[PDB]
């Protein structure tokens, strides 16, 4: 076996609707990157580090807005790098963050707001 | 003598074998004798030119420290290290 | 494409190709084997080929002095008679040596690397001998075939110096008649007036514009007909001669092709071993399938003799992390040079380099990097210029230096096809590690490479203040640092091991290094865990940043001798460990040091700290190079490295200057250096660092006097590397006898080792049946005394 | 200085796999 | 050709064409009356110079 080089998992918009409708044990982080975007090179590395640091205690996934542009617009995304933190409790409001937020702000949100 | 040849030993062995076979065919009881005479000639000629491939000994057997620049030497002096001099002058 | 390739990838992709096809390819050529009585038959069922992993791990094989190897098994049919006299046993065919990931094979305990071989490419070539138009097919077996015209055509094919036949006669022997020649050649009345492997097939098709299908791997007679037709073309001048020495006409054989050849030899030996054992089975009966009629000897001993003896299998130069990489990228004509940083061996054995493509408006390309061999890249206008020029015209019509065919020329951007965008594209690894290389005479680029390949790893290695950014690539690909194999949080770290936990699974990584991770760190898969010998922070760290002045001292730095401070002995700064038991080798008089610019020198003097020259900040300099070396070897780049290294020492900045920064801007390197010198000055309030009157130089003081030397001395903190460490000749005989000093000559040639060697001379001539007889004549008595010979 | 290179950064090749791990993954070499 | 026509046959043989020189000189029974340097260093002499 050779261990896969990346942990942040790309989803389609429908696979994301499935993942949000189904019950979750852990916070879901959704990254709306796009591959032409400069800051997304950095955000992808921050999210890879977050995805290692939290192991199975967070579900970190990404959605390329080249593919799911209308879904990004319906998510009220107004730019990239953008990130949703969706609580496992479905009553709570999700948090959208915009720009390269620090990895410590990601940890803060995941530990204290989700 | 073997002390001067401790590849040519194969040639000497071949000549010895061919010559002894030729003597045996001469003595034990003619075109095969002639054939062995030919092969002896070929063996000896190969062995002479081989000696010609050894002939070069004039250059190979008859003929044939890192330096540090030191301002404190005189034009006629050199500095000879202890570790070398103790070998050079041992006698 | 997007990034500098892994340096070992050329080996890696070669070895994987050998596994991915070379095994099938070579096993498929194993024939059915038939007995002498035509009743018993043996064959390998190649479809069952199975490499089982090495049962011994690398670190055990190297310790036990063994070969780290996978075991090849194949099922083998053997019909001992008709009907059920059949066995189809799975048999062990033998060990194939496996490559370790950094590109080396452990063979009988010693790391070996297979040097790449350069050969003349298969195909067809035309030489103008002396005009004597001379065609030559090269098959990939190395077999020549020659065609010639000297006058009035009458083309001969040549087989030997006494064997030439007209090509219509050869074609008749190949079964092609004059009607086929007439139909299949462009100039048939000229002909009538006379009355290869896959790479070879490709190159002959390309060079002759033929369209023979690839499955015709061998030479066809129509290939020779086309070669003669093109030779008539050359005679008229409807073509060009080919230059054989040019790099475009070379191919590279990697580890893949040599290992595949050695599998071919091993299987041909297996064929002889099966034939001989079937013989013993057909004469002594013996036992069927004892394992089978196969021994392990052919493969195992073929590969181990390849590694032991073949000139292209060489012990890995484990001297330092750079040489471990560079060795596996050598390119030898025997069986030299080294592959450029971005070079890739293509699927046809050509060496390909990446070029950005300027397709403008029509096409919708996805990836705009081509890879092109020197055969292709001459038919493109490659520019190396920049788009940073504008005029009352337009950017498209702005002209730049470009390369087309073998020529250099100036063309508009509108005409340019490709851009050579990467800085390191043409450099070897050693040349890429030299900052400001464009300011050093290229003659020394090889030498300055060699210097780094002689640098001893130092205890307390240290990152260079000025670099190029390839120290990272070298550290990563050397495999001397412990790279993580799996993501996770760190659990434990000491001198013996690192421990990871991730994906809720643990991994233990023993160190054979110092841990860079804190025990609380979290690690992504391929990040560094521990630095190796001569790495720091995952950068190559072959040397130390030594405070240096370039001034002629009182001869102890005569013609690139070097003075060092006693502090270099105090600080263990150049203390190495040499293992035999180990010895703590300090730096000494007569040790060799070099900068990366080819500024080598030998330590002649070690002075106490207060005898050194000292700066206006009071610090004594730690070495004194001599400046006459700078125009001697023409290396102005080191003065930049000096000045900016000083800046980096004072600003606490490292610098990673990619070559040819002058492409942005003229004087760009001077601007960087002077800018950072001025920043270091004004931030540290050291106004002597940037003296505007003579920037980069300063007045410095004699530690034995306190007076300043009256002219400013160039000062720096360059990166200095410590390097690794009786025939009486005929020209000495000529010199001694020129002095007439002939008793010394007699001593040197006789009793220091008639003379016994003249006895040998006479004895061997006497053994040739020639009497070399030595006489001397008594002057008194005329007696002919025979010498003792 | 004391910066440690992120070999996972965007100007490095993807981590080279262990040759045995890679051959096993591609089902080219077998364990049992 | 000035060497290989220099009367001291050892200066010829130790230069080039050694077997041809020796063959001719032995058929000629040639005398190298030892003088000059190249032909003297082989015999380990005091150099006639």
């Amino acid at each position: 076996f050779v261990r896969e080089d990346y942990l942040v998992r790309k989803l389609t918009a429908e696979e994301l609707q499935e993942l949000v409708k189904g019950e979750r044990k852990v916070p879901l982080i959704v990254d709306f990157y796009a591959t032409w975007c400069g800051p997304c090179i950095l955000m992808a590395q921050e999210l890879e580090m977050l995805a290692v640091e939290y192991e199975s205690n967070a579900m970190i996934v990404k959605v390329d807005t080249d593919d799911e542009y209308e879904f990004a617009r319906d998510m009220q995304v107004r730019g990239l790098p953008t990130l949703f933190f969706i609580s496992p409790d479905p009553s709570k409001d999700a948090i959208r963050t915009e720009g390269l937020i620090p990895l410590q702000m990601m940890r803060d949100i995941i530990d204290n707001d989700m | 003598p073997p002390e001067l040849r401790p590849d040519i030993n194969e040639l000497y062995r071949r000549v010895i074998y061919r010559n002894n076979t030729l003597t045996d065919l001469l003595t034990t009881s003619g075109e095969l004798v002639m054939c062995q005479e030919k092969l002896v000639q070929e063996a000896v000629d190969t062995l002479l030119d081989s000696f010609s491939d050894v002939i070069g000994r004039f250059r190979e057997t008859l003929l044939g420290s890192v330096i540090v620049v030191g301002p404190s030497l005189s034009l006629h002096r050199c500095g000879l290290p202890r570790e070398i001099a103790i070998e050079l002058f041992q006698t | 494409t997007s990034t500098i390739p892994g340096f070992n990838q050329i080996q890696f992709e070669g070895f994987y190709r050998f596994i991915d096809q070379g095994l099938i390819e070579e096993l498929s050529k194993f024939p059915k084997i038939e007995d002498i009585d035509h009743e018993i038959e043996f064959q390998l069922f190649v479809e069952t080929y199975q490499l089982v992993e090495p049962l011994i791990k690398e670190r055990d094989a190297v310790y036990e002095s063994l070969t780290y190897s996978s075991e090849l098994y194949v099922s083998a049919g053997l019909i001992w008679k008709t009907n059920r006299n059949m066995q189809e046993q799975r048999i062990f065919i033998g060990n194939i040596p496996l490559m370790n990931s950094l590109g080396t094979s452990i063979v009988n305990g010693i790391y070996r690397v297979v040097i790449n071989q350069i050969l003349q490419s298969p195909g067809i070539y035309y030489q103008s001998e002396l005009s004597v138009y001379t065609g030559t097919i090269i098959s990939d077996w190395g077999g020549r075939l020659e065609l010639e015209i000297d006058k009035k055509a009458r083309i001969w094919a040549r087989v030997s110096r006494k064997q030439k036949i007209s090509i219509l006669v050869l074609s008749s022997a190949m079964g092609s008649n004059l009607r086929e020649i007439l139909e299949n050649v462009c100039y048939p009345e000229i002909f009538l007036s006379f009355l290869l492997g896959r790479i070879g097939r490709r190159n002959i098709n390309w060079r002759l514009n033929l369209n023979i299908p690839q499955n015709n791997i061998f030479l066809l007679p129509r290939d020779i007909l086309a070669a003669a037709d093109h030779l008539i073309g050359m005679k008229f001048g409807m073509g060009t001669l080919d230059d054989m020495n040019h790099l475009k006409n070379k191919r590279i054989r990697s580890v893949a092709d040599l290992l595949q050849d050695q599998l071919g030899l091993a299987l041909a030996r297996l064929e002889n071993v099966v034939k001989g054992t079937i013989g013993g089975a057909i004469r002594h009966k013996l036992i069927p399938t004892p394992q089978n009629l196969v021994t392990s000897t052919p493969l195992t001993t073929t590969y181990e003799s390849f590694f032991g003896l073949h000139p292209l299998s060489q012990v890995l130069d484990r001297t330092n992390p750079l040489t471990q990489i560079v060795h596996g990228r050598k390119l030898s004509y025997l069986g030299i040079g080294s592959l450029s940083i971005h070079a890739r061996i293509g699927d046809w054995g050509s060496l390909e380099s990446p070029f950005y493509e300027l397709v403008e408006k029509s096409k919708k390309a996805q990836i705009r990097m081509l890879f092109l061999s020197p055969s292709q890249d001459e038919y493109y206008m490659i520019a190396a210029g920049n788009s940073l020029a504008l005029n009352r015209g337009i950017q498209e019509e702005q002209v730049v230096p470009a390369r087309y065919r073998q020529e250099f020329l100036t063309i508009a951007w509108e005409e340019v096809h490709l851009r050579s965008i990467f800085p390191f594209q043409y450099f070897s690894i050693g040349a890429s590690l030299i900052p400001f290389i464009e300011h050093n005479d290229a003659n020394r680029a090889l030498m300055s490479s060699n210097m780094q390949r002689q640098a001893v790893p130092l205890s307390r290695s240290e990152k260079c203040i000025v670099g190029t950014g390839l120290e990272r690539q070298v550290a990563l690909d050397s495999g001397v640092p412990a790279i993580a194999e799996h993501e996770g949080k760190i659990l434990y770290t000491d001198t013996e091991k690192i421990i990871l936990s991730g994906n809720e699974n643990t991994l233990s990584i023993p160190l054979i290094q110092k841990p860079q991770v804190r025990r609380g760190k979290c690690i992504k898969k391929g990040q560094i865990l521990a630095d190796g010998a001569a790495t720091v922070g995952g950068e190559l760290a072959l040397g130390k940043n030594i405070l240096v002045a370039y001034m002629p001292w009182e001869g102890y730095n005569f013609e690139d001798a070097v003075l060092i401070s006693e502090c270099l002995v105090y600080g263990d700064i150049y203390t190495s460990f040499h293992i035999r038991i180990s010895q703590k080798r300090e730096i000494k008089v007569g040790d060799k040091v070099a900068g990366r610019h080819g500024n080598k020198g030998i330590i002649s003097k070690i002075l106490p700290r207060q005898d050194m020259p000292y700066l206006q900040d009071g610090r004594p300099v730690d070495m004194v190079f001599n400046p006459l070396g700078v125009p001697s070897r023409m290396n102005v780049g080191q003065i930049f490295e000096c000045s900016l290294g000083l800046a980096g020492s004072l600003l606490d900045r490292h610098y990673r200057i990619a070559p040819f920064d002058e492409r942005y801007e003229q004087e760009a390197s001077r601007k960087l250096v002077f800018s950072e010198l001025y920043e270091a000055s004004k931030q540290t309030a050291n106004p002597w660092v940037f003296e505007p009157e003579y920037p980069g130089k300063s007045r410095i003081f004699d530690g034995r006097t306190g007076d300043p030397f009256e002219q400013p001395v160039i000062i720096g903190k360059p990166y200095i590397l410590k390097l690794i460490h009786q025939r009486v000749g005929e020209m000495e005989v000529w010199a001694l006898e020129g002095f007439g000093v002939a008793h010394i000559l007699q001593e040197m040639l006789t009793y220091k080792s008639a003379p016994e060697s003249f006895r040998l001379l006479v004895r061997e001539l006497r053994s040739l049946a020639l009497e070399l007889n030595h006489f001397l004549v008594s002057e008194k008595n005329f007696q002919i005394n025979r010498k003792e010979v | 200085p004391d910066a440690v290179m992120d070999f996972r950064g965007p100007d490095f090749h993807e981590p080279t796999p262990n040759m045995l791990s890679y051959l096993k993954e591609n089902c080219k070499v077998i364990s049992r | 050709r000035a060497s290989l026509n220099t009367q001291s046959f050892i200066s010829e043989a130790s230069f080039q064409e050694t077997a041809r020189v020796l063959a001719k000189a032995a058929l000629r029974g040639r005398i190298d009356w030892l003088k000059g340097l190249k032909e003297n260093v082989v015999l380990g002499g005091v150099i006639p110079a």
